[PDB]
């Protein structure tokens, strides 16, 4: 190149993504599973392989850390076994979840400087870092992950946390609710492995439609909507009518029995807390993001809701990348490539001279 | 100024309506003034003065025909303008009565005896 | 080559393909005459 | 995706026959200048303003071609504001002008004799192309006739 | 300009045709003259046709 | 070297006589406009000689440079010179002189310079011909100041010429010439006579032909518009004549009485 | 020009010359209804070498 | 839409070719898509102009 190489390692909420900044795809995708018997010093590929008598746990699930030992441990074993590189030749951009406390930022930076060992560091809010890859510094990001989902409004490179609305409904609630309805109707879901496999089936094959009612009536008069998949496991679970209406609980809390805010109302309440002069400027760049693009078709519903959200006397102008599975990755990958970003990136010496809390101060 | 936007300044002068409220009149003016912007005629503020007299005599105010003769003296007394023909010929073009024939009256050369 | 393309220029029973080959040969010999033209002034 | 759209911009505008590290370093400059700007009257009117400057320099039907094409181009407005900035920077016959012996419905205006002397400059341009070529054959060899052994030749460098 | 052969080629055809009408008509007066211009309006050359196309409009006023 | 340059002067010396002589009245009506369209290419030939002499003053022109320059004219004028000598040698007027150009316009297509000169010359020269074609086809009147058209007129509706003294006027009164077809209306030659035959026996009844079609005939090559044009007019004339025949003085009643 | 002849042998029409630079060698006086058999002999000598036999026979 | 967007791309190719822009077909389609996302044109005008100087010092 012309300068010292970059590194981006973000421990997300269902996965750890690593690699060198300057690639469209991450170099390495790992699980964020933490091993404990239901290994104990080996985490990642080995813990996911010995799963079945080993618990599945993520160190962050609500967008705030539930157990600090697990995060510090997966972070240290990320640096020691998964990559095995020299720290002084790889500055790392870390990304914590949005709406993390200031003490969490202090905890992340002490841990990144001591157990993880980096020569200069930066920790950022997630969806903002993703939007900086979308070629603008203004916009609204609806980020939907494994653990939670949240609409981050971001104007001029900065998210006000008062207008970031956290919503529980995510892929975990979708899988949990699938398990609940199949086992309530009568189906053996039994073990944690079969749980993971049926989650794989929902993630990959599922047909998601924009109209439920017409497709429901056609499937109820003559069912042919199915498409069978028989794995090396041997299980055959498919039904066409349930798989498009199972994620409808995102805008319909009464499908479980829940009383909650829906997704359109969440983004409505979020846009209410942004100023109306920047509402147009933000509305001129609406992004599609989130790992739920493993099957596209929820994204069409998402863009219909953002068209209906603001008043239509101006046409939607939507930034739709060819892939948004790696949205958080391509987010940090643009940032660590920048050379002017080294002046807003904090060193070890500034971290030592002005306390550990200056990572909350330097980070805008 | 730059001559392209300077037309739009006139178009926004007469009607105060925006340059996004109408675009055909403005297009019609970029049609008409371009290829008729640079002169293809030989200039004469002399000949135009001698018909400005003939216009103000036609309104039968002889003192004002002598008032223009002094204002024209002032115009040369300063010497801050190069093309003194054009604006007077313009204001002559927009003449109007506050209260025949012209091809037998002098007009300038259309460059049919001079070409470069 | 000058000989060859000169007899086929006034040979019009040489057909529509041969009179295209010869039309190309005209243009190549034009470029061959360009050089001697520059050399003549230098003489 | 957008991290590739500046890189594909970087490849197409780079020709070929170092320059293998430079592409990857120039997409870095592409992002480094994207966020220098972001930190710190219709669209068709600018096209009308450039067509006017065509008409002042002659070439009327060309300006009329520009405008008949932007009237159908109204059916992109964020592309033209970029297009007008690269319309000034560049890279680093017809027989019906003066003929009346064709047609049956053909104008009568008589003579012109106001640009018929600039109808002979029409021929002066053609002869001025084929005389500037013979000036660019005599110089590229007169730079060779006066030279010295192995000053531009690396064959002495062996 | 090689004795201005360029500028002398626009005449010597417009001039020639109008040297004929003033020979061909040598004393006709009345509608016998508008029969002597209406026989030049069916000449196959579009130069000469367009030139007598305006002469006939003038004389028939 | 001065022998090598003479063909372009030879292909000029045999055209200027042609342009002067065959634009006189006696040579047809199309032989006029043919020579009149070769005047545009002589203007260029004049400005060449002048511009060359103006380069000669500073000594930046010589024989070899000029020999290098005169190469496009040596071909382009040679085409028109052969055309001029061939029309002069024979009696090519009307359709025959418009057939020759239609032959040269195919004899070169693989170069497409020796096509373009002829393809322009054809549109230019056939203005008077298509103006005869603009009368016979859309009206039941034809004029032809110089009768050398493919249709030829005779007058056999007269004071002493009777309905059984001319019998049937189709192939007798209005007749078609075989060699004055310009060899691209040959495909429609029968129709070209019959269209204008139909139109005049409608002029006898009604006030005028009253045509809605009225389109200008232009030259094309390779997909002809001047065939589709003839087809539309040939439909309208027969429609009007048939409508008139079965409505007024109807042949149902006249045969029923027989 | 060969591919120009081939535009009158991918559409209706017929090249006529005595220069014979095209593989079609037409046969007069047979237009009865049997010309879907034989009206067009395939002259091999005017077939170009950038056209295969498969190319110079399907066009027939 | 697709035929109309093909036609509007073609007309957009013609008016940038007679204005003699250094760009080509592919980079036009790239720039058109970048403005179709909502990216500021004022920033793309810098990167094209600095690339088109900086790529020649390499060759």
């Amino acid at each position: 190149d012309d300068d010292i190489a970059a590194l981006v390692v973000d421990n997300g909420s269902g996965m750890c993504k690593a690699g060198f900044a300057g690639d469209d795809a991450p170099r390495a995708v790992f699980p964020s599973i933490v091993g404990r018997p239901r290994k104990d010093s080996y985490v990642g590929d080995e813990a996911q392989s010995k799963r079945g008598i080993l618990t599945l746990k993520y160190p962050i699930e609500h967008g705030i850390v539930t157990n600090w030992d697990d995060m510090e441990k997966i972070w240290h074993h990320t640096f020691y076994n998964e990559l095995r590189v020299a720290p002084e030749e790889h500055p790392v951009l870390l990304t914590e979840a949005p709406l993390n406390p200031k003490a969490n930022r202090e905890k992340m930076t002490q841990i990144m400087f001591e157990t993880f060992n980096t020569p200069a560091m930066y920790v950022a809010i997630q969806a903002v870092l993703s939007l900086y890859a979308s070629g603008r510094t203004t916009g609204i990001v609806m980020d939907s992950g494994d653990g939670v989902t949240h609409t981050v409004p971001i104007y001029e490179g900065y998210a006000l946390p008062h207008a970031i609305l956290r919503l529980d409904l995510a892929g975990r609630d979708l899988t949990d609710y699938l398990m609940k309805i199949l086992t309530e109707r009568g189906y053996s879901f039994t073990t944690t492995a079969e749980r993971e496999i049926v989650r794989d089936i929902k993630e990959k094959l599922c047909y998601v439609a924009l109209d439920f009612e017409q497709e429901m009536a056609t499937a109820a008069s003559s069912s042919s909507l199915e498409k069978s998949y028989e794995l090396p496991d041997g299980q055959v679970i498919t039904i066409g009518n349930e798989r498009f209406r199972c994620p409808e609980a995102l805008f319909q809390p009464s499908f479980l029995g829940m009383e909650s805010c829906g997704i359109h109302e969440t983004t409505f309440n979020s846009i209410m807390k942004c100023d109306v002069d920047i509402r147009k400027d933000l509305y001129a760049n609406t992004v599609l993001s989130g790992g739920t693009t493993m099957y596209p078709g929820i994204a069409d519903r998402m863009q219909k809701e953002i068209t209906a959200l603001a008043p239509s006397t101006m046409k939607i102008k939507i930034i739709a990348p060819p892939e948004r599975k790696y949205s958080v990755w391509i987010g940090g990958s643009i940032l660590a490539s920048l050379s002017t970003f080294q002046q807003m990136w904090i060193s070890k010496q500034e971290y030592d001279e002005s306390g550990p809390s200056i990572v909350h101060r330097k980070c805008f | 100024k730059s001559p392209n936007v300077l037309l739009q300044n006139l178009c926004c002068r007469i009607l105060g309506r925006s340059e996004a409220d109408v675009a055909q009149q403005f297009q019609y003016a970029v049609r008409v003034i371009g290829s008729n912007f640079a002169p293809t005629v030989e200039r004469d503020e002399f000949l135009v003065a001698e018909k400005i007299k003939k216009e103000l005599i036609r309104q039968r105010r002889e003192a004002d025909a002598a008032l223009f003769s002094e204002l024209h003296r002032k115009l040369h007394s300063q010497g801050v303008l190069k093309n003194k023909w054009s604006i007077l010929y313009l204001l002559l073009s927009l003449s109007e009565d506050p209260r025949s024939y012209a091809t037998l009256f002098a007009q300038a050369l259309p460059r049919d005896a001079h070409s470069t | 080559i000058r000989r060859y393309t000169d007899q086929r220029s006034l040979d019009r029973s040489f057909g529509l393909v041969g009179q295209s080959f010869c039309a190309a040969l005209h243009q190549e010999l034009r470029e061959y005459y360009r050089l001697l033209s520059v050399l003549h002034s230098q003489l | 995706s957008i991290t590739q759209l500046f890189d594909d911009l970087c490849e197409a505008l780079l020709p070929a026959a170092n320059r293998k590290r430079a592409k990857r370093s120039l997409k870095k400059v592409a992002y480094n200048a994207l966020f220098t700007n972001l930190f710190q009257l219709p669209a068709r009117n600018k096209i009308l303003m450039l067509s006017f400057d065509l008409r002042v320099g002659g070439l009327g039907p060309k300006a009329d071609r520009l405008e008949e094409l932007v009237e159908e181009l109204e059916a992109v407005g964020s592309v033209l504001d970029l297009l007008v900035q690269l319309a000034g920077s560049g890279p680093p016959r017809d027989y019906f002008l003066n003929n009346k012996h064709v047609g049956r419905n053909v104008p009568y205006s008589g003579y012109d004799c106001d640009d018929l002397s600039v109808f002979e400059m029409d021929v002066q341009s053609l002869i001025s192309r084929e005389e500037c070529l013979c000036h660019s054959m005599i110089q590229e060899t007169l730079q060779v006739m006066e030279a010295a052994p192995g000053t531009g030749l690396p064959t002495v460098g062996l | 300009l090689r004795r201005l052969l360029v500028w002398t080629y626009d005449p010597k055809i417009r001039l020639k045709t109008l040297a004929a009408l003033v020979d061909h008509c040598q004393g006709r007066k009345g509608g016998e003259l508008a029969s002597a211009v209406h026989a030049y309006t069916k000449t196959g050359d579009p130069y000469m046709r367009s030139l007598v196309q305006h002469i006939l409009s003038l004389v028939s006023h | 070297l001065v022998h090598r340059i003479l063909p372009v002067a030879a292909s000029y010396s045999a055209v200027t006589r042609f342009i002067e002589e065959k634009s006189s009245f006696e040579y047809g009506q199309v032989n006029h406009a043919l020579a009149a369209a070769m005047r545009t290419l002589v203007k260029e030939h004049l400005i060449l000689v002048s511009q060359l002499e103006q380069l000669h003053r500073q000594g930046l022109l010589s024989l070899q440079k000029l020999w290098f320059y005169i190469q496009p004219a040596m071909r382009t004028m040679d085409i028109l010179a052969s055309l001029a000598t061939s029309v002069d040698k024979g009696e090519c007027l009307g359709g025959s002189t418009l057939s020759l150009l239609h032959d040269r316009s195919f004899s070169y297509t693989g170069d497409s310079q020796a096509q373009e000169l002829c393809l322009y010359l054809t549109k230019a020269a056939s203005a008077p011909y298509f103006e005869v074609l603009e009368k016979w086809i859309y009206r039941g009147i034809i004029h032809d100041p110089y009768s050398e058209f493919m249709v030829e007129e005779h007058e056999l509706r007269k004071e002493r010429i009777q309905e059984d003294y001319n019998d049937k006027y189709w192939d007798q009164r209005y007749t078609i010439v075989q060699q004055q077809i310009p060899s691209f209306l040959q495909k429609m030659a029968d129709k070209i006579l019959s269209t204008g035959k139909y139109l005049n026996v409608v002029r006898e009844c009604g006030h005028d032909v009253t045509c809605p079609v009225a389109k200008e005939i232009i030259y094309t090559l390779k997909e002809r518009a001047y065939v589709e044009q003839i087809e539309k007019a040939f439909n309208y004339a027969s429609k009007v004549l048939l409508d008139f025949l079965m409505e007024e003085k109807e042949l149902v009643a006249h045969l029923r009485s027989i | 020009p060969v591919l120009s002849f081939l535009y009158r042998w991918i559409y209706d029409g017929e090249l006529e010359d005595t220069y014979h630079e095209f593989f079609v060698a037409s046969d007069p006086t047979v237009k009865t209804d049997r010309l879907w058999h034989d009206k067009y002999t395939l002259r091999k000598s005017m077939i170009p070498s950038f056209m295969t036999m498969d190319q110079s026979r399907k066009v027939l | 839409n697709l035929n109309a967007v093909r036609e509007t791309m073609d007309v957009l190719l013609e008016i940038s070719r007679i204005l003699n822009t250094g760009l080509d077909m592919e980079t036009l389609s790239i720039c058109v898509r970048l403005c179709e996302q909502g990216i500021n044109p004022e920033a793309l005008s810098s990167v094209i102009k600095e690339l088109r100087k900086a790529t020649e010092a390499l060759k």
